[PDB]
RNA sequence: GGGCCUGACUGCGAGGCCUGCAAGCCGAGCAGGGGCGAAAGCCGGGCCUAGUGAACCGGUGGUCCCGUGUGGAAGGGCCAU
RNA sequence: UGGUGUUGGCUCUUGGUCGCGCCUGCGUAGGAUAGGUGGGAGCCUGUGAACCCCCGCCUCCGGGUGGGGGGGAGGCGCCGGUGAAAUACCACCCUGGCGCGGCUGGGGGCCUAACCCUCGGAUGGGGGGACAGCGCUUGGCGGGCAGUUUGACUGGGGCGGU
RNA sequence: CGUAGGGUUAGGCGGGACCUAAGGUGAAGCCGAAAGGCGUAGCCGAAGGGCAGCCGGUUAAUAUUCCGGCCCUUCCCGCAG
RNA sequence: GUAGGGAAACCGAGUCCGAACAGGGCGCAGCGGCCGCAAAGUCCGCGGCCGUGGACCCGAAACCGGGCGAGCUAGCCCUGGCCAGGGUGAAGCUGGGGUGAGACCCAGUGGAGGCCCGAACCGGUGGGGGAUGCAAACCCCUCGGAUGAGCUGGGGCUAGGAGUGAAAAGCUAACCGAGCCCGGAGAUAGCUGGUUCUCCCCGAAAUGACUUUAGGGUCAGCCUCAGGCG
RNA sequence: UGGUUCGUGGAGCCAUGGGGGAAUCUGGGCGGACCACCGCCUAAGGCUAAGUACUCCGGGUGACCGAUAGCGCACCAGUAC
RNA sequence: AGCCGGUAGCGGGCGUGGAUCCCUGGAUGUCCGAAUGGGGGAACCCGGCCGGCGGGAACGCCGGUCACCGCGCGCGCGGGGGGAACCUGGGGAACUGAAACAUCUCAGUACCCAGAGGAGAGGAAAGAGAAAUCGACUCCCUGAGUAGCGGCGAGCGA
């Protein structure tokens, strides 16, 4: 009897997986216990939509990414700060790269999603990783400089 | 013993009929019916019970026609059946056959 | 008692015996292919009268007759047992 | 009472079976232990040769194959010996056997959730448990019951005889 | 016996408007080709339980039933505690 | 009906067996004067006999289906009732005795029991009577039980291959080795019985063969009718 | 297993109690085991007048009865008993 | 043009202003019965709710209403029971015949049951079966006692 998984099951198979198992064990267990369900036409359709659906939503990220790639990388944020010589008074913080890039540029951005582990404290050129999807790492350059 | 809730299966009556002697087809003389008497043949009835709308319903059904209970579930998803008595249920399952 | 042999034939069969029926019995003669005999001829088991069992069903060998739209096949008929 | 449905999970042990890894084969003769039939005149080596020793494993008592270490640039071939067939190297496939696996047949253990019992309580607990029950089918036992048969002649009939 | 006419009077006797027994029936539920068979509750079911009337008089014919005397039961309403 | 023969293919006044042009089986062939006449055959009527039906009528014991019965009787269940009077005198208990204590013995008390005698009541032993009865089981005398496995009222349940049975194949509504009613049904009866006006002609058989046959049948023999022969 | 003429037969066809178990016309069932060929037909949903059967009922008609007949009943009979 | 049933009598009435009588429709229609408020030993008994009557609260009577199951959203619709034969479906004998008897016959008959209806069933080819064919079903004649089936018996029979 075909059944298709609804939980991923010790040595049977994976969730939406389609495998063969003894009548029995479907009828008394896998069904009551919502395990799994009859690989009906009616359903295996329905399966269908889901993989479907979701690989929708998948590559409509990939792209709301990707495409997000094109208006940076292809930039570099330039951020005035007060500083002496060569090291900041205050800071640039993500929170801050993210409330500049608002301002000139237009795009709005995530502080949280940027890589920066300590806020920047030197002037320079700095090129930081964005991540805004596993996948697809953007390359945002800042130009940080005095006055 | 008795008729299937599904398939309508129902006792039927056969002969019993007891033979003897070498079939023809193997060189014998031929077969003697020494004996025919009445009896019945019975659907194999098994219960089947499925819980449906938080209720448990059972359905006295031939094997053959168990996995008829089960898709009579699948087509009762889109009917309104919660608070229904299990006779109530019963029902409304076995009128979409 | 001995020699050669397989007629302990195949296809038939005039005419009879017996007889409720069905059976049983005797059988010259013609044809085919033979045996013995120089030939006449004899040989279709046994000097004779008992040693047997109808039909049905089925087996085996043959025949190549029927073969369920057609060609086959299954299955049967027929001759022998 | 066998098979099969209702009838499921895990495991161990055996048996069949394919799918691999494999190792494996000892007549006269021929160096040596020659399974077949092709492709074959070359293959191997810092993906370290000739050979020195310790472990497994089969062992026709001669070895074969599998590991470890030095040594670390050598070894078998085609030819020729040679036998029905002859050598390195690559395959398609056998004898037997081994370990993973598929798929199964038989046994053993365990599980629970079908099914059965049970519990003032119940979409639950407890117990039995894929047995038992029940369907289809197999063969058997079966005056408990049923339908019947159980001859004729005959100095009556039976017995005897026929 | 035929014809006709009369005659059987109850809150308290008996049974019902009370209870249950065996059994019967039977929501729930179970089973069986059909008919139907079962089935805790409930219901029915008495000569068992429960419940208030004794004595006398009267008619041709009834009387614990009518009458007379002395007693009593439940139900409804009210008043009082 | 007009063609038969052959298991058949098939051939056809032939065909089958057969090598046969052999032999054989089974088949094939009107009167008168073109006219009439008769005829194959076939249709209808009538009659005899045959087959199938219940098949000339009456008769079983039985078998099967579906119902009706436990107001009789049998067992059980629920609920009530009955059992005069008399007798015997278990255990226990009390007291006396006994002993180390006891067992135990005696007395009194007590009132047991499928105990005794005997009515009601329940039976039915032996005899007599009855015998078209008073009675389809009674009567008289006698006799068994009579606190029990007792008897009995009412209300219930179990039935036909079934019940019930202290068991007799007993009883289940006056006949039970399988109840009764209706139905299959006009079962079947190779047996028994019965079979109805008249006259005229003829006129048997009781044997043989075979027969689960023997008092029943088939054939033959023997009777009779019609046609033909002579 | 039943149905059919078909009783296991060479046994198909239609139906179906058990087990197994498809496909959507390039699909399927059938023409008497089976195979090929050649044909026929479209299963697993339902309905459908009429022509057919019967006679409680009404009428018509008898080479049907005539009170032991004809219905069990001519009548107060499914009665008395 | 008579009439008040068979049915006369007593004792009273009716009818040409059309009686009796016949036909159609309507009204009334105790109780029981499927019987259906509940019970029950049919034709009796006992209730609930609304309304009415009596002096009426107890008590009683009168009218209405109250069973169960199915289907459809408490309410609607329907069911239930009967009918001489006929009809379909679900079950289904035996005597008997086979001159014994078992397969076979009787016979899918008798009979039980369910259901229908004035009929019922069947019916518009996954047919037939050899015709290059026909064209739903039913029913009659014939085909035919054929083909076949059959302890290849008795018989059965498209
Ligand atoms: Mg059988
Ligand atoms: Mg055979
Ligand atoms: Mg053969
Ligand atoms: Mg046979
Ligand atoms: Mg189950
Ligand atoms: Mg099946
Ligand atoms: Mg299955
Ligand atoms: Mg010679
Ligand atoms: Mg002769
Ligand atoms: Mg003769
Ligand atoms: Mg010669
Ligand atoms: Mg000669
Ligand atoms: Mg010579
Ligand atoms: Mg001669
Ligand atoms: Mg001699
Ligand atoms: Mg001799
Ligand atoms: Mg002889
Ligand atoms: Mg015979
Ligand atoms: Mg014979
Ligand atoms: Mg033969
Ligand atoms: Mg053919
Ligand atoms: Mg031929
Ligand atoms: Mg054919
Ligand atoms: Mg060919
Ligand atoms: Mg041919
Ligand atoms: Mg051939
Ligand atoms: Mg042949
Ligand atoms: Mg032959
Ligand atoms: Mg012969
Ligand atoms: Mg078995
Ligand atoms: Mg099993
Ligand atoms: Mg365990
Ligand atoms: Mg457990
Ligand atoms: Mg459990
Ligand atoms: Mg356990
Ligand atoms: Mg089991
Ligand atoms: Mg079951
Ligand atoms: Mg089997
Ligand atoms: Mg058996
Ligand atoms: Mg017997
Ligand atoms: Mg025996
Ligand atoms: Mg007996
Ligand atoms: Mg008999
Ligand atoms: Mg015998
Ligand atoms: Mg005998
Ligand atoms: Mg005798
Ligand atoms: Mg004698
Ligand atoms: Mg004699
Ligand atoms: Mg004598
Ligand atoms: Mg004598
Ligand atoms: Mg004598
Ligand atoms: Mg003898
Ligand atoms: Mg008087
Ligand atoms: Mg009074
Ligand atoms: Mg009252
Ligand atoms: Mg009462
Ligand atoms: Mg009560
Ligand atoms: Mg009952
Ligand atoms: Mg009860
Ligand atoms: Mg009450
Ligand atoms: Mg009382
Ligand atoms: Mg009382
Ligand atoms: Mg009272
Ligand atoms: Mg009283
Ligand atoms: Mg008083
Ligand atoms: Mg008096
Ligand atoms: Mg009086
Ligand atoms: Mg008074
Ligand atoms: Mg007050
Ligand atoms: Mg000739
Ligand atoms: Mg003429
Ligand atoms: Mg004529
Ligand atoms: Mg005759
Ligand atoms: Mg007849
Ligand atoms: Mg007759
Ligand atoms: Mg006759
Ligand atoms: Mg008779
Ligand atoms: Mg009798
Ligand atoms: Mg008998
Ligand atoms: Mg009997
Ligand atoms: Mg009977
Ligand atoms: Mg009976
Ligand atoms: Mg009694
Ligand atoms: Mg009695
Ligand atoms: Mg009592
Ligand atoms: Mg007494
Ligand atoms: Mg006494
Ligand atoms: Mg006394
Ligand atoms: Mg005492
Ligand atoms: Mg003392
Ligand atoms: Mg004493
Ligand atoms: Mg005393
Ligand atoms: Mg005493
Ligand atoms: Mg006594
Ligand atoms: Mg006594
Ligand atoms: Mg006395
Ligand atoms: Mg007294
Ligand atoms: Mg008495
Ligand atoms: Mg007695
Ligand atoms: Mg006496
Ligand atoms: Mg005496
Ligand atoms: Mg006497
Ligand atoms: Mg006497
Ligand atoms: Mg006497
Ligand atoms: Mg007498
Ligand atoms: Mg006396
Ligand atoms: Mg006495
Ligand atoms: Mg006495
Ligand atoms: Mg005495
Ligand atoms: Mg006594
Ligand atoms: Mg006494
Ligand atoms: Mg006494
Ligand atoms: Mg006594
Ligand atoms: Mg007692
Ligand atoms: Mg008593
Ligand atoms: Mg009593
Ligand atoms: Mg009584
Ligand atoms: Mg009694
Ligand atoms: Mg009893
Ligand atoms: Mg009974
Ligand atoms: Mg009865
Ligand atoms: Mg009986
Ligand atoms: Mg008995
Ligand atoms: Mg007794
Ligand atoms: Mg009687
Ligand atoms: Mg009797
Ligand atoms: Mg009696
Ligand atoms: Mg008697
Ligand atoms: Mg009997
Ligand atoms: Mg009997
Ligand atoms: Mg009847
Ligand atoms: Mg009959
Ligand atoms: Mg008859
Ligand atoms: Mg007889
Ligand atoms: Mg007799
Ligand atoms: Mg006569
Ligand atoms: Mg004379
Ligand atoms: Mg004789
Ligand atoms: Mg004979
Ligand atoms: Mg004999
Ligand atoms: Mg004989
Ligand atoms: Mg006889
Ligand atoms: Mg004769
Ligand atoms: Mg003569
Ligand atoms: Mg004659
Ligand atoms: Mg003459
Ligand atoms: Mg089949
Ligand atoms: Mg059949
Ligand atoms: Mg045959
Ligand atoms: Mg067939
Ligand atoms: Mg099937
Ligand atoms: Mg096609
Ligand atoms: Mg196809
Ligand atoms: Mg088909
Ligand atoms: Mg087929
Ligand atoms: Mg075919
Ligand atoms: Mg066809
Ligand atoms: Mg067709
Ligand atoms: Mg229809
Ligand atoms: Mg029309
Ligand atoms: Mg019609
Ligand atoms: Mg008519
Ligand atoms: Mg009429
Ligand atoms: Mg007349
Ligand atoms: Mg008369
Ligand atoms: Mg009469
Ligand atoms: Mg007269
Ligand atoms: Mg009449
Ligand atoms: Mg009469
Ligand atoms: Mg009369
Ligand atoms: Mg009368
Ligand atoms: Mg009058
Ligand atoms: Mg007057
Ligand atoms: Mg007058
Ligand atoms: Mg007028
Ligand atoms: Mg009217
Ligand atoms: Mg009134
Ligand atoms: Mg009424
Ligand atoms: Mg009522
Ligand atoms: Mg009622
Ligand atoms: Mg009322
Ligand atoms: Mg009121
Ligand atoms: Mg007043
Ligand atoms: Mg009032
Ligand atoms: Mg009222
Ligand atoms: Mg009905
Ligand atoms: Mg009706
Ligand atoms: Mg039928
Ligand atoms: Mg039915
Ligand atoms: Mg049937
Ligand atoms: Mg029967
Ligand atoms: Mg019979
Ligand atoms: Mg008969
Ligand atoms: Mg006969
Ligand atoms: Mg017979
Ligand atoms: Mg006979
Ligand atoms: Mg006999
Ligand atoms: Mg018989
Ligand atoms: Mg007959
Ligand atoms: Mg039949
Ligand atoms: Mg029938
Ligand atoms: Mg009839
Ligand atoms: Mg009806
Ligand atoms: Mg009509
Ligand atoms: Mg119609
Ligand atoms: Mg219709
Ligand atoms: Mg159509
Ligand atoms: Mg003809
Ligand atoms: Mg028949």
């Amino acid at each position: 009897m075909k059944v298709i998984l609804l939980e991923p099951l010790e040595n049977l198979g994976d969730v939406g997986q389609v495998v063969d198992v003894k009548p029995g064990y479907a009828r008394n267990y896998l069904l009551p216990r919502g395990l799994a369900v009859l690989a009906t036409e009616s359903n295996l359709k329905a399966l269908e939509a889901r993989i479907r659906a979701q690989a929708k939503r998948l590559a409509e990220r990939k792209a709301e990414a990707e495409r997000l790639k094109e208006i940076l990388e292809n930039l570099t944020l330039t951020i005035p700060v007060r500083a002496g010589e060569t090291k900041i008074y205050g800071s640039v913080t993500a929170k801050d790269i993210a409330e500049a890039l608002s301002r000139q540029h237009g795009v709005t951005i995530d502080p949280k999603r940027l890589a920066l582990e300590k806020p920047i404290k030197e002037l320079g050129e700095y090129v930081l990783t964005y991540k805004p999807h596993p996948e697809v790492p953007i390359q945002l350059k800042v130009s940080v400089v005095a006055q | 013993s008795k008729v299937c809730e599904i398939s309508g299966k129902r006792p039927i009556v056969a002969n019993s009929i007891q033979r003897r002697g070498k079939a023809k087809r193997e060189g014998g003389v031929g077969k003697k019916t020494t004996g025919i008497s009445k009896r019945r043949q019975y659907p194999n009835l098994q219960k089947v019970r499925v819980r449906v709308a938080g209720q448990e319903i059972t359905f006295r059904v031939a094997a053959s026609h168990i996995p008829k209970v089960y898709e009579l579930v699948e087509r009762a998803k889109g009917l309104k059946l919660e608070g229904l008595s299990p006779k109530e249920i019963k029902k409304e399952l076995l009128k979409l056959l």
